[PDB]
């Protein structure tokens, strides 16, 4: 349809149409003007509101910069429709589905609306199957269930990226399906960095004979609001394909997905609604929600996300990441304290959960052990506010025990990773199950009461925490 | 003319209610009938919201507007290079005009994940702790955090001074800071002929709010310039904190919903902005660079704040520094322990690498006992190895300002305390050797100096040529 730009403040369009045509809400609009001399159209919105009054409001995913009111607006007819399917492996898209890679255009059968209707009720599934990452932490205190959505949580700088990195490693390089990453409002070097890298693996196309297993859509920092608010939207349609069409696997490692909510907490005051709180929208919880139950296993397939979540101020109450959790079968909550003491991955074994910490799923030898390690690991935690002050002296030789092996699990529970040989100046490891499980209960049973701590400080194996 | 000049409505706190001038474009710039220049930002249904750019007091409801057509452009060159500069690139120093050939943007996008490649490129800075521990190579955004008076200006302005001529450009904008302590820099990097090759890009306290945002983004558009030809530059932002600050004071002028710290919806698009804007762009675009070291400074050693919050998340890296560790002998105050550098030690040499990685592992072994050594009753020497070789290295870490190491004179010092020269020595003596012996090398030795940097490494030979230097040089305390 045709309507003209009415105000322009900001991201944000108030586009002034005729009584009659009335683009729905979600459907996306096309603008005609904008940048120095010459005339482009990536100046794409999305409407958001029928203020009424002939008039829809929308936040565009491009810089509204240089627009001018009266331009004609355009209804293309229905939402933002993203090109997806197998043309899309090995290249790196724009919120709007166009090629940032510098490689020709995308030559796709069909797009695919960013907006789609979560799966029924009746298309879920309840199978739980383990996910071995190779990190003494994670398979042993929290398991990664298959199709189940992983909730990667800390604040600023804790080890989230690098944790989404060794994942790719570990799983998705030798992951036998389709993966794909979202750029939800990070950096662009881990951009440049995770794309130069997964090139050398070859994960991308070392010529065009096109073996790749993977799709990337990055929408960084810099780009407007209306960008990140997306971006994680064009990711998953771009997931929700191989998941249903081609009856695949699909993983979704979404590096950062709160950088999805900061990026609508933006978007809400300026469309005129009322904050809530700790100045997060009223829809928060409508907002992330709808997207993260179509990031789901269902049986025509598999969604396994490996989702990141920023932790502001280093506070869970927070309303942004505190959201995320319920829709979540496992957590990974690092600690900047425990990520202060040089132990890596800065992983919590506390605060870390994973729906499939069940015998009825994995084995007695993986659910005992790995609650008397955190047993252990809630003693040390509850002596030493007690210790720092009263000291040791007065301490039962049945308590001291504790601190010794703790020490012993809060460092054997460090591990380096094939990604952060940088950061750890190591060579990394990888630690299943069995190698983890054991490893442990050669610890909780005293036969490694003489060794010391550091022995067990970013080691491979129980073996490798004895040489 | 309802099309390309209008009448103003109402001015109150630099901000200007402007009618009519429908063909203005978000963005552009207006000029008022007492010529004040100003951005349209608010094209609002009937009326248009411009924030101006100096003294509103001039400006008169009823006086019209011409709508310049140009959306914020300023000129660029190298006939900048030692002028300080205003906000919209005209000279505040009385040298004349500056001879602009061309004229990029304030705003402009940034360079994406093709136009990029991984940081390899050094950055000396002629910091002992920083260029060893915190390692920032050329692209890289690094942070520099730290309360009131942390010395942070100062790691900046020894920074810039340690840029080997023909080297690195270096641009310095200050936002919100005082004309007198403007001067007083602008001044101390003269007298070093370093003002040769850096713009002063700075808009004091009184300046007008609708400017200490642009600040930065013009501090890094004349940047930019050189970037795309190959070069390589070096950004210093002179708090981030404060061009926060003039943000939110015209959201809410502009009448625009606040938040957290009445802190707009857009505070985080004004550093992953300045801050991506640097980068280091593939050897398909000239291999040019840009660095930016941008400032933020806290309250009560409160990193969790928003704006400090925000920023650490945008930088590949911070260098915190530490108001309880100043006077403690600590100077310059790094806290090389929270102190951190993404892009890793890949942005250093070989022969800082073997030194460095290694005085890395030292000065991080002595983080988890030192709170003993005050309380050390009766250690083991196992620990007291680490207690003693501790607070050694920190004296070499400890460094006079305005006075920038080279690289040989980076690798050299810390060679003598990391390989156990300076150990049995008394820390209250050890600033001294460093200085004597480092001239005592550069004036006999000047000739294994050279050894080092060419090679780029310590040989078998000048190893034990270095032995046989400070051994027999400690000797000589
Ligand atoms: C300063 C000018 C030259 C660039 C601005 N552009 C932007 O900062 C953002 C990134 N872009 C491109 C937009 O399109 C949104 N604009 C603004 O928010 C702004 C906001 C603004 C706020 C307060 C005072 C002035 C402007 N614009 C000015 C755009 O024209």
């Amino acid at each position: 349809n045709l309507g003209r730009i009415a105000q322009i403040i900001g991201p944000v369009l108030n586009v002034a149409f005729p009584p009659g045509k009335m683009p729905n809400i979600y459907n996306a609009l096309i603008v005609k003007g904008r940048d120095t001399a010459g005339q482009p159209m990536n100046v794409t919105c999305e409407v958001q509101q029928l203020l009424g009054n002939n008039r829809v409001r929308a936040v565009a995913m491009s810089a509204t910069d240089g627009l001018t009111r009266g331009m004609e607006v355009i209804d293309t007819g229905a939402p933002l429709s993203v090109p997806v399917g197998g043309p899309t492996l090995g290249r790196i898209f724009n919120v709007l589905g166009e090629p940032v890679d510098n490689l020709r255009p995308v030559d796709t059968r069909t797009t695919s609306p960013i907006h789609r209707s979560a799966p029924a009720f009746t298309q879920l599934d309840t199978k739980l199957s383990i996910f071995e990452t190779g990190i003494k932490v994670v398979n042993l205190l929290a398991p990664y269930r298959r199709g189940g959505k992983i909730g990667l949580f800390g604040g600023a700088g804790v080890g989230k990226t690098v944790l989404i990195m060794e994942l790719i490693n570990n799983i998705a390089k030798a992951h036998g399906g389709v993966s794909v990453f979202g750029g939800v409002g990070e950096r662009t070097r881990e951009g440049n960095d995770l794309y130069m890298e997964m090139k050398e693996s070859g994960v991308i196309n070392e010529q065009n004979i096109a073996e790749s297993k993977v799709a990337l859509v990055y929408g960084q920092m810099n780009e407007p609001p209306g960008a990140r608010m997306r971006v994680g939207l064009t990711a998953l349609t771009m997931a929700e394909y191989f998941r249903d069409v081609n009856e695949q696997d699909v993983l979704l490692f979404i590096d950062n997905i709160f950088r999805f909510v900061q990026a609508g907490s933006e978007v809400s005051a300026l469309l005129g609604r009322m904050p809530s709180a700790v100045g997060y929208q009223p829809t928060l919880s409508t907002e992330m929600g709808s997207l993260q139950e179509r990031i789901t296993s269902t049986k025509e397939g598999s969604i396994t996300s490996i989702q990141a979540v920023y932790v502001p101020a280093d506070d869970l109450t927070d309303p942004a990441p505190a959201t995320t959790f319920a829709h979540l079968d496992a957590t990974t909550v690092l600690s900047r304290g425990l990520a202060a003491k040089g132990i890596y991955p800065a992983v919590d074994p506390l605060d870390s959960t994973s729906t499939m910490l069940q015998p009825r799923i994995v084995g007695e030898e993986h659910y005992e052990i790995a609650q008397r390690v955190k047993e252990t690991l809630q003693r040390y935690k509850e002596l030493q506010d007690i210790i720092a002050i009263l000291g040791l002296d007065e301490l039962s030789e049945e308590d001291r025990l504790t601190v010794a092996r703790a020490r012993k699990i809060e460092r054997f529970l460090s591990q380096p990773f094939f990604v952060a040989e940088v950061f750890t100046g190591s060579p990394g490891k990888y630690v299943g199950l069995a190698e983890t499980i054991r490893g442990f209960q050669l610890i909780l049973s005293g036969e490694l009461d003489s060794l010391p701590e550091q022995a067990f400080y970013l080691v491979g194996n129980i073996d490798e925490a004895t040489a | 003319k309802v099309v390309n000049t209008g009448t103003v409505l109402q001015v109150g706190d630099g901000i200007a209610r402007i009618h009519g001038l429908d063909e203005v474009m978000a963005g552009e710039l207006v000029e008022f009938e007492e010529g004040t220049i100003g951005i349209a930002l608010n094209l609002e249904s009937n009326n248009v919201g411009v924030v101006l750019m100096g003294d509103g007091l001039m400006i008169q409801e009823g006086s019209s507007v011409k709508a310049t057509g140009r959306i914020a452009q300023i000129p660029v060159s190298e006939a900048y290079l030692g002028r300080v500069i205003n906000a919209l690139a005209k000279p505040i120093d009385g040298r004349g005009e500056i001879t602009a050939s061309e004229s990029r943007l304030i705003e402009s996008p940034a360079p994406g994940i093709m136009s990029r490649r991984s940081v390899y490129e050094p950055l000396q800075t002629g910091l002992i702790a920083i260029d060893a521990m915190i390692p920032v190579g050329r692209g890289q955004r690094e942070l520099i955090i730290g309360d009131r008076q942390t010395g942070k200006t100062a790691v900046a302005t020894d920074t810039i001074l340690n840029q080997q001529g023909q080297n690195v450009i270096c641009v310095y904008v200050a936002i919100g800071q005082k004309a007198s302590s403007v001067a007083q820099v602008v001044t101390n990097f003269q007298e070093r002929g370093a003002m040769e090759y850096t713009i002063v890009v700075a808009e004091t306290a009184d300046s007008p709010a609708t400017l200490q945002y642009l600040a930065p983004y013009t501090g890094a558009a004349l940047a930019e310039y050189f970037m795309y030809r190959e070069r390589h530059t070096l950004i210093i932002y002179d708090d981030l904190s404060k061009q926060a600050q003039a943000y939110r004071q015209m959201s809410l002028l502009l009448r625009r919903p606040p938040g957290r710290e009445a802190y707009p919806g857009d505070v985080f698009y004004l550093h992953s902005r300045l801050l991506e804007r640097a980068a280091k762009l593939s050897s398909l675009l000239g291999e040019g660079s840009m660095t930016a070291l941008p400032i933020v400074e806290t309250q009560a050693g409160d990193v969790s704040a928003y704006i400090p919050t925000n920023v650490i998340s945008i930088t590949d890296g911070q260098i915190f520094l530490s108001a309880d560790l100043f006077n403690a002998g600590i100077r310059p105050a790094i806290n090389v322990g929270i102190s951190v550098s993404r892009v890793g030690s890949a942005a250093q040499i070989k022969a800082m690498k073997k030194v460095a990685g290694k005085l890395k592992l030292e000065l991080a072994q002595f983080a988890e006992l030192e709170a003993f050594a005050q309380f050390a009753s009766d250690l083991d020497k196992a620990t007291q190895n680490q207690l003693a070789r501790g607070q050694r290295l920190r004296e070499l870490l400890k460094q006079p300002q305005s006075a920038p190491l080279t690289v040989e004179e980076q690798v050299m010092t810390i060679y003598t305390g990391t390989n156990g020269y300076l150990d049995s020595l008394e820390l209250d003596q050890v600033r001294k050797y460093l200085v004597e012996l480092r001239t005592y090398v550069k004036t006999n030795k000047p000739e294994f100096q050279e050894i080092i940097s060419s090679t780029k490494t310590f040989t078998e030979e000048a190893e034990a040529l270095l032995k046989e230097a400070i051994q027999e040089q400690m000797e000589r305390f």
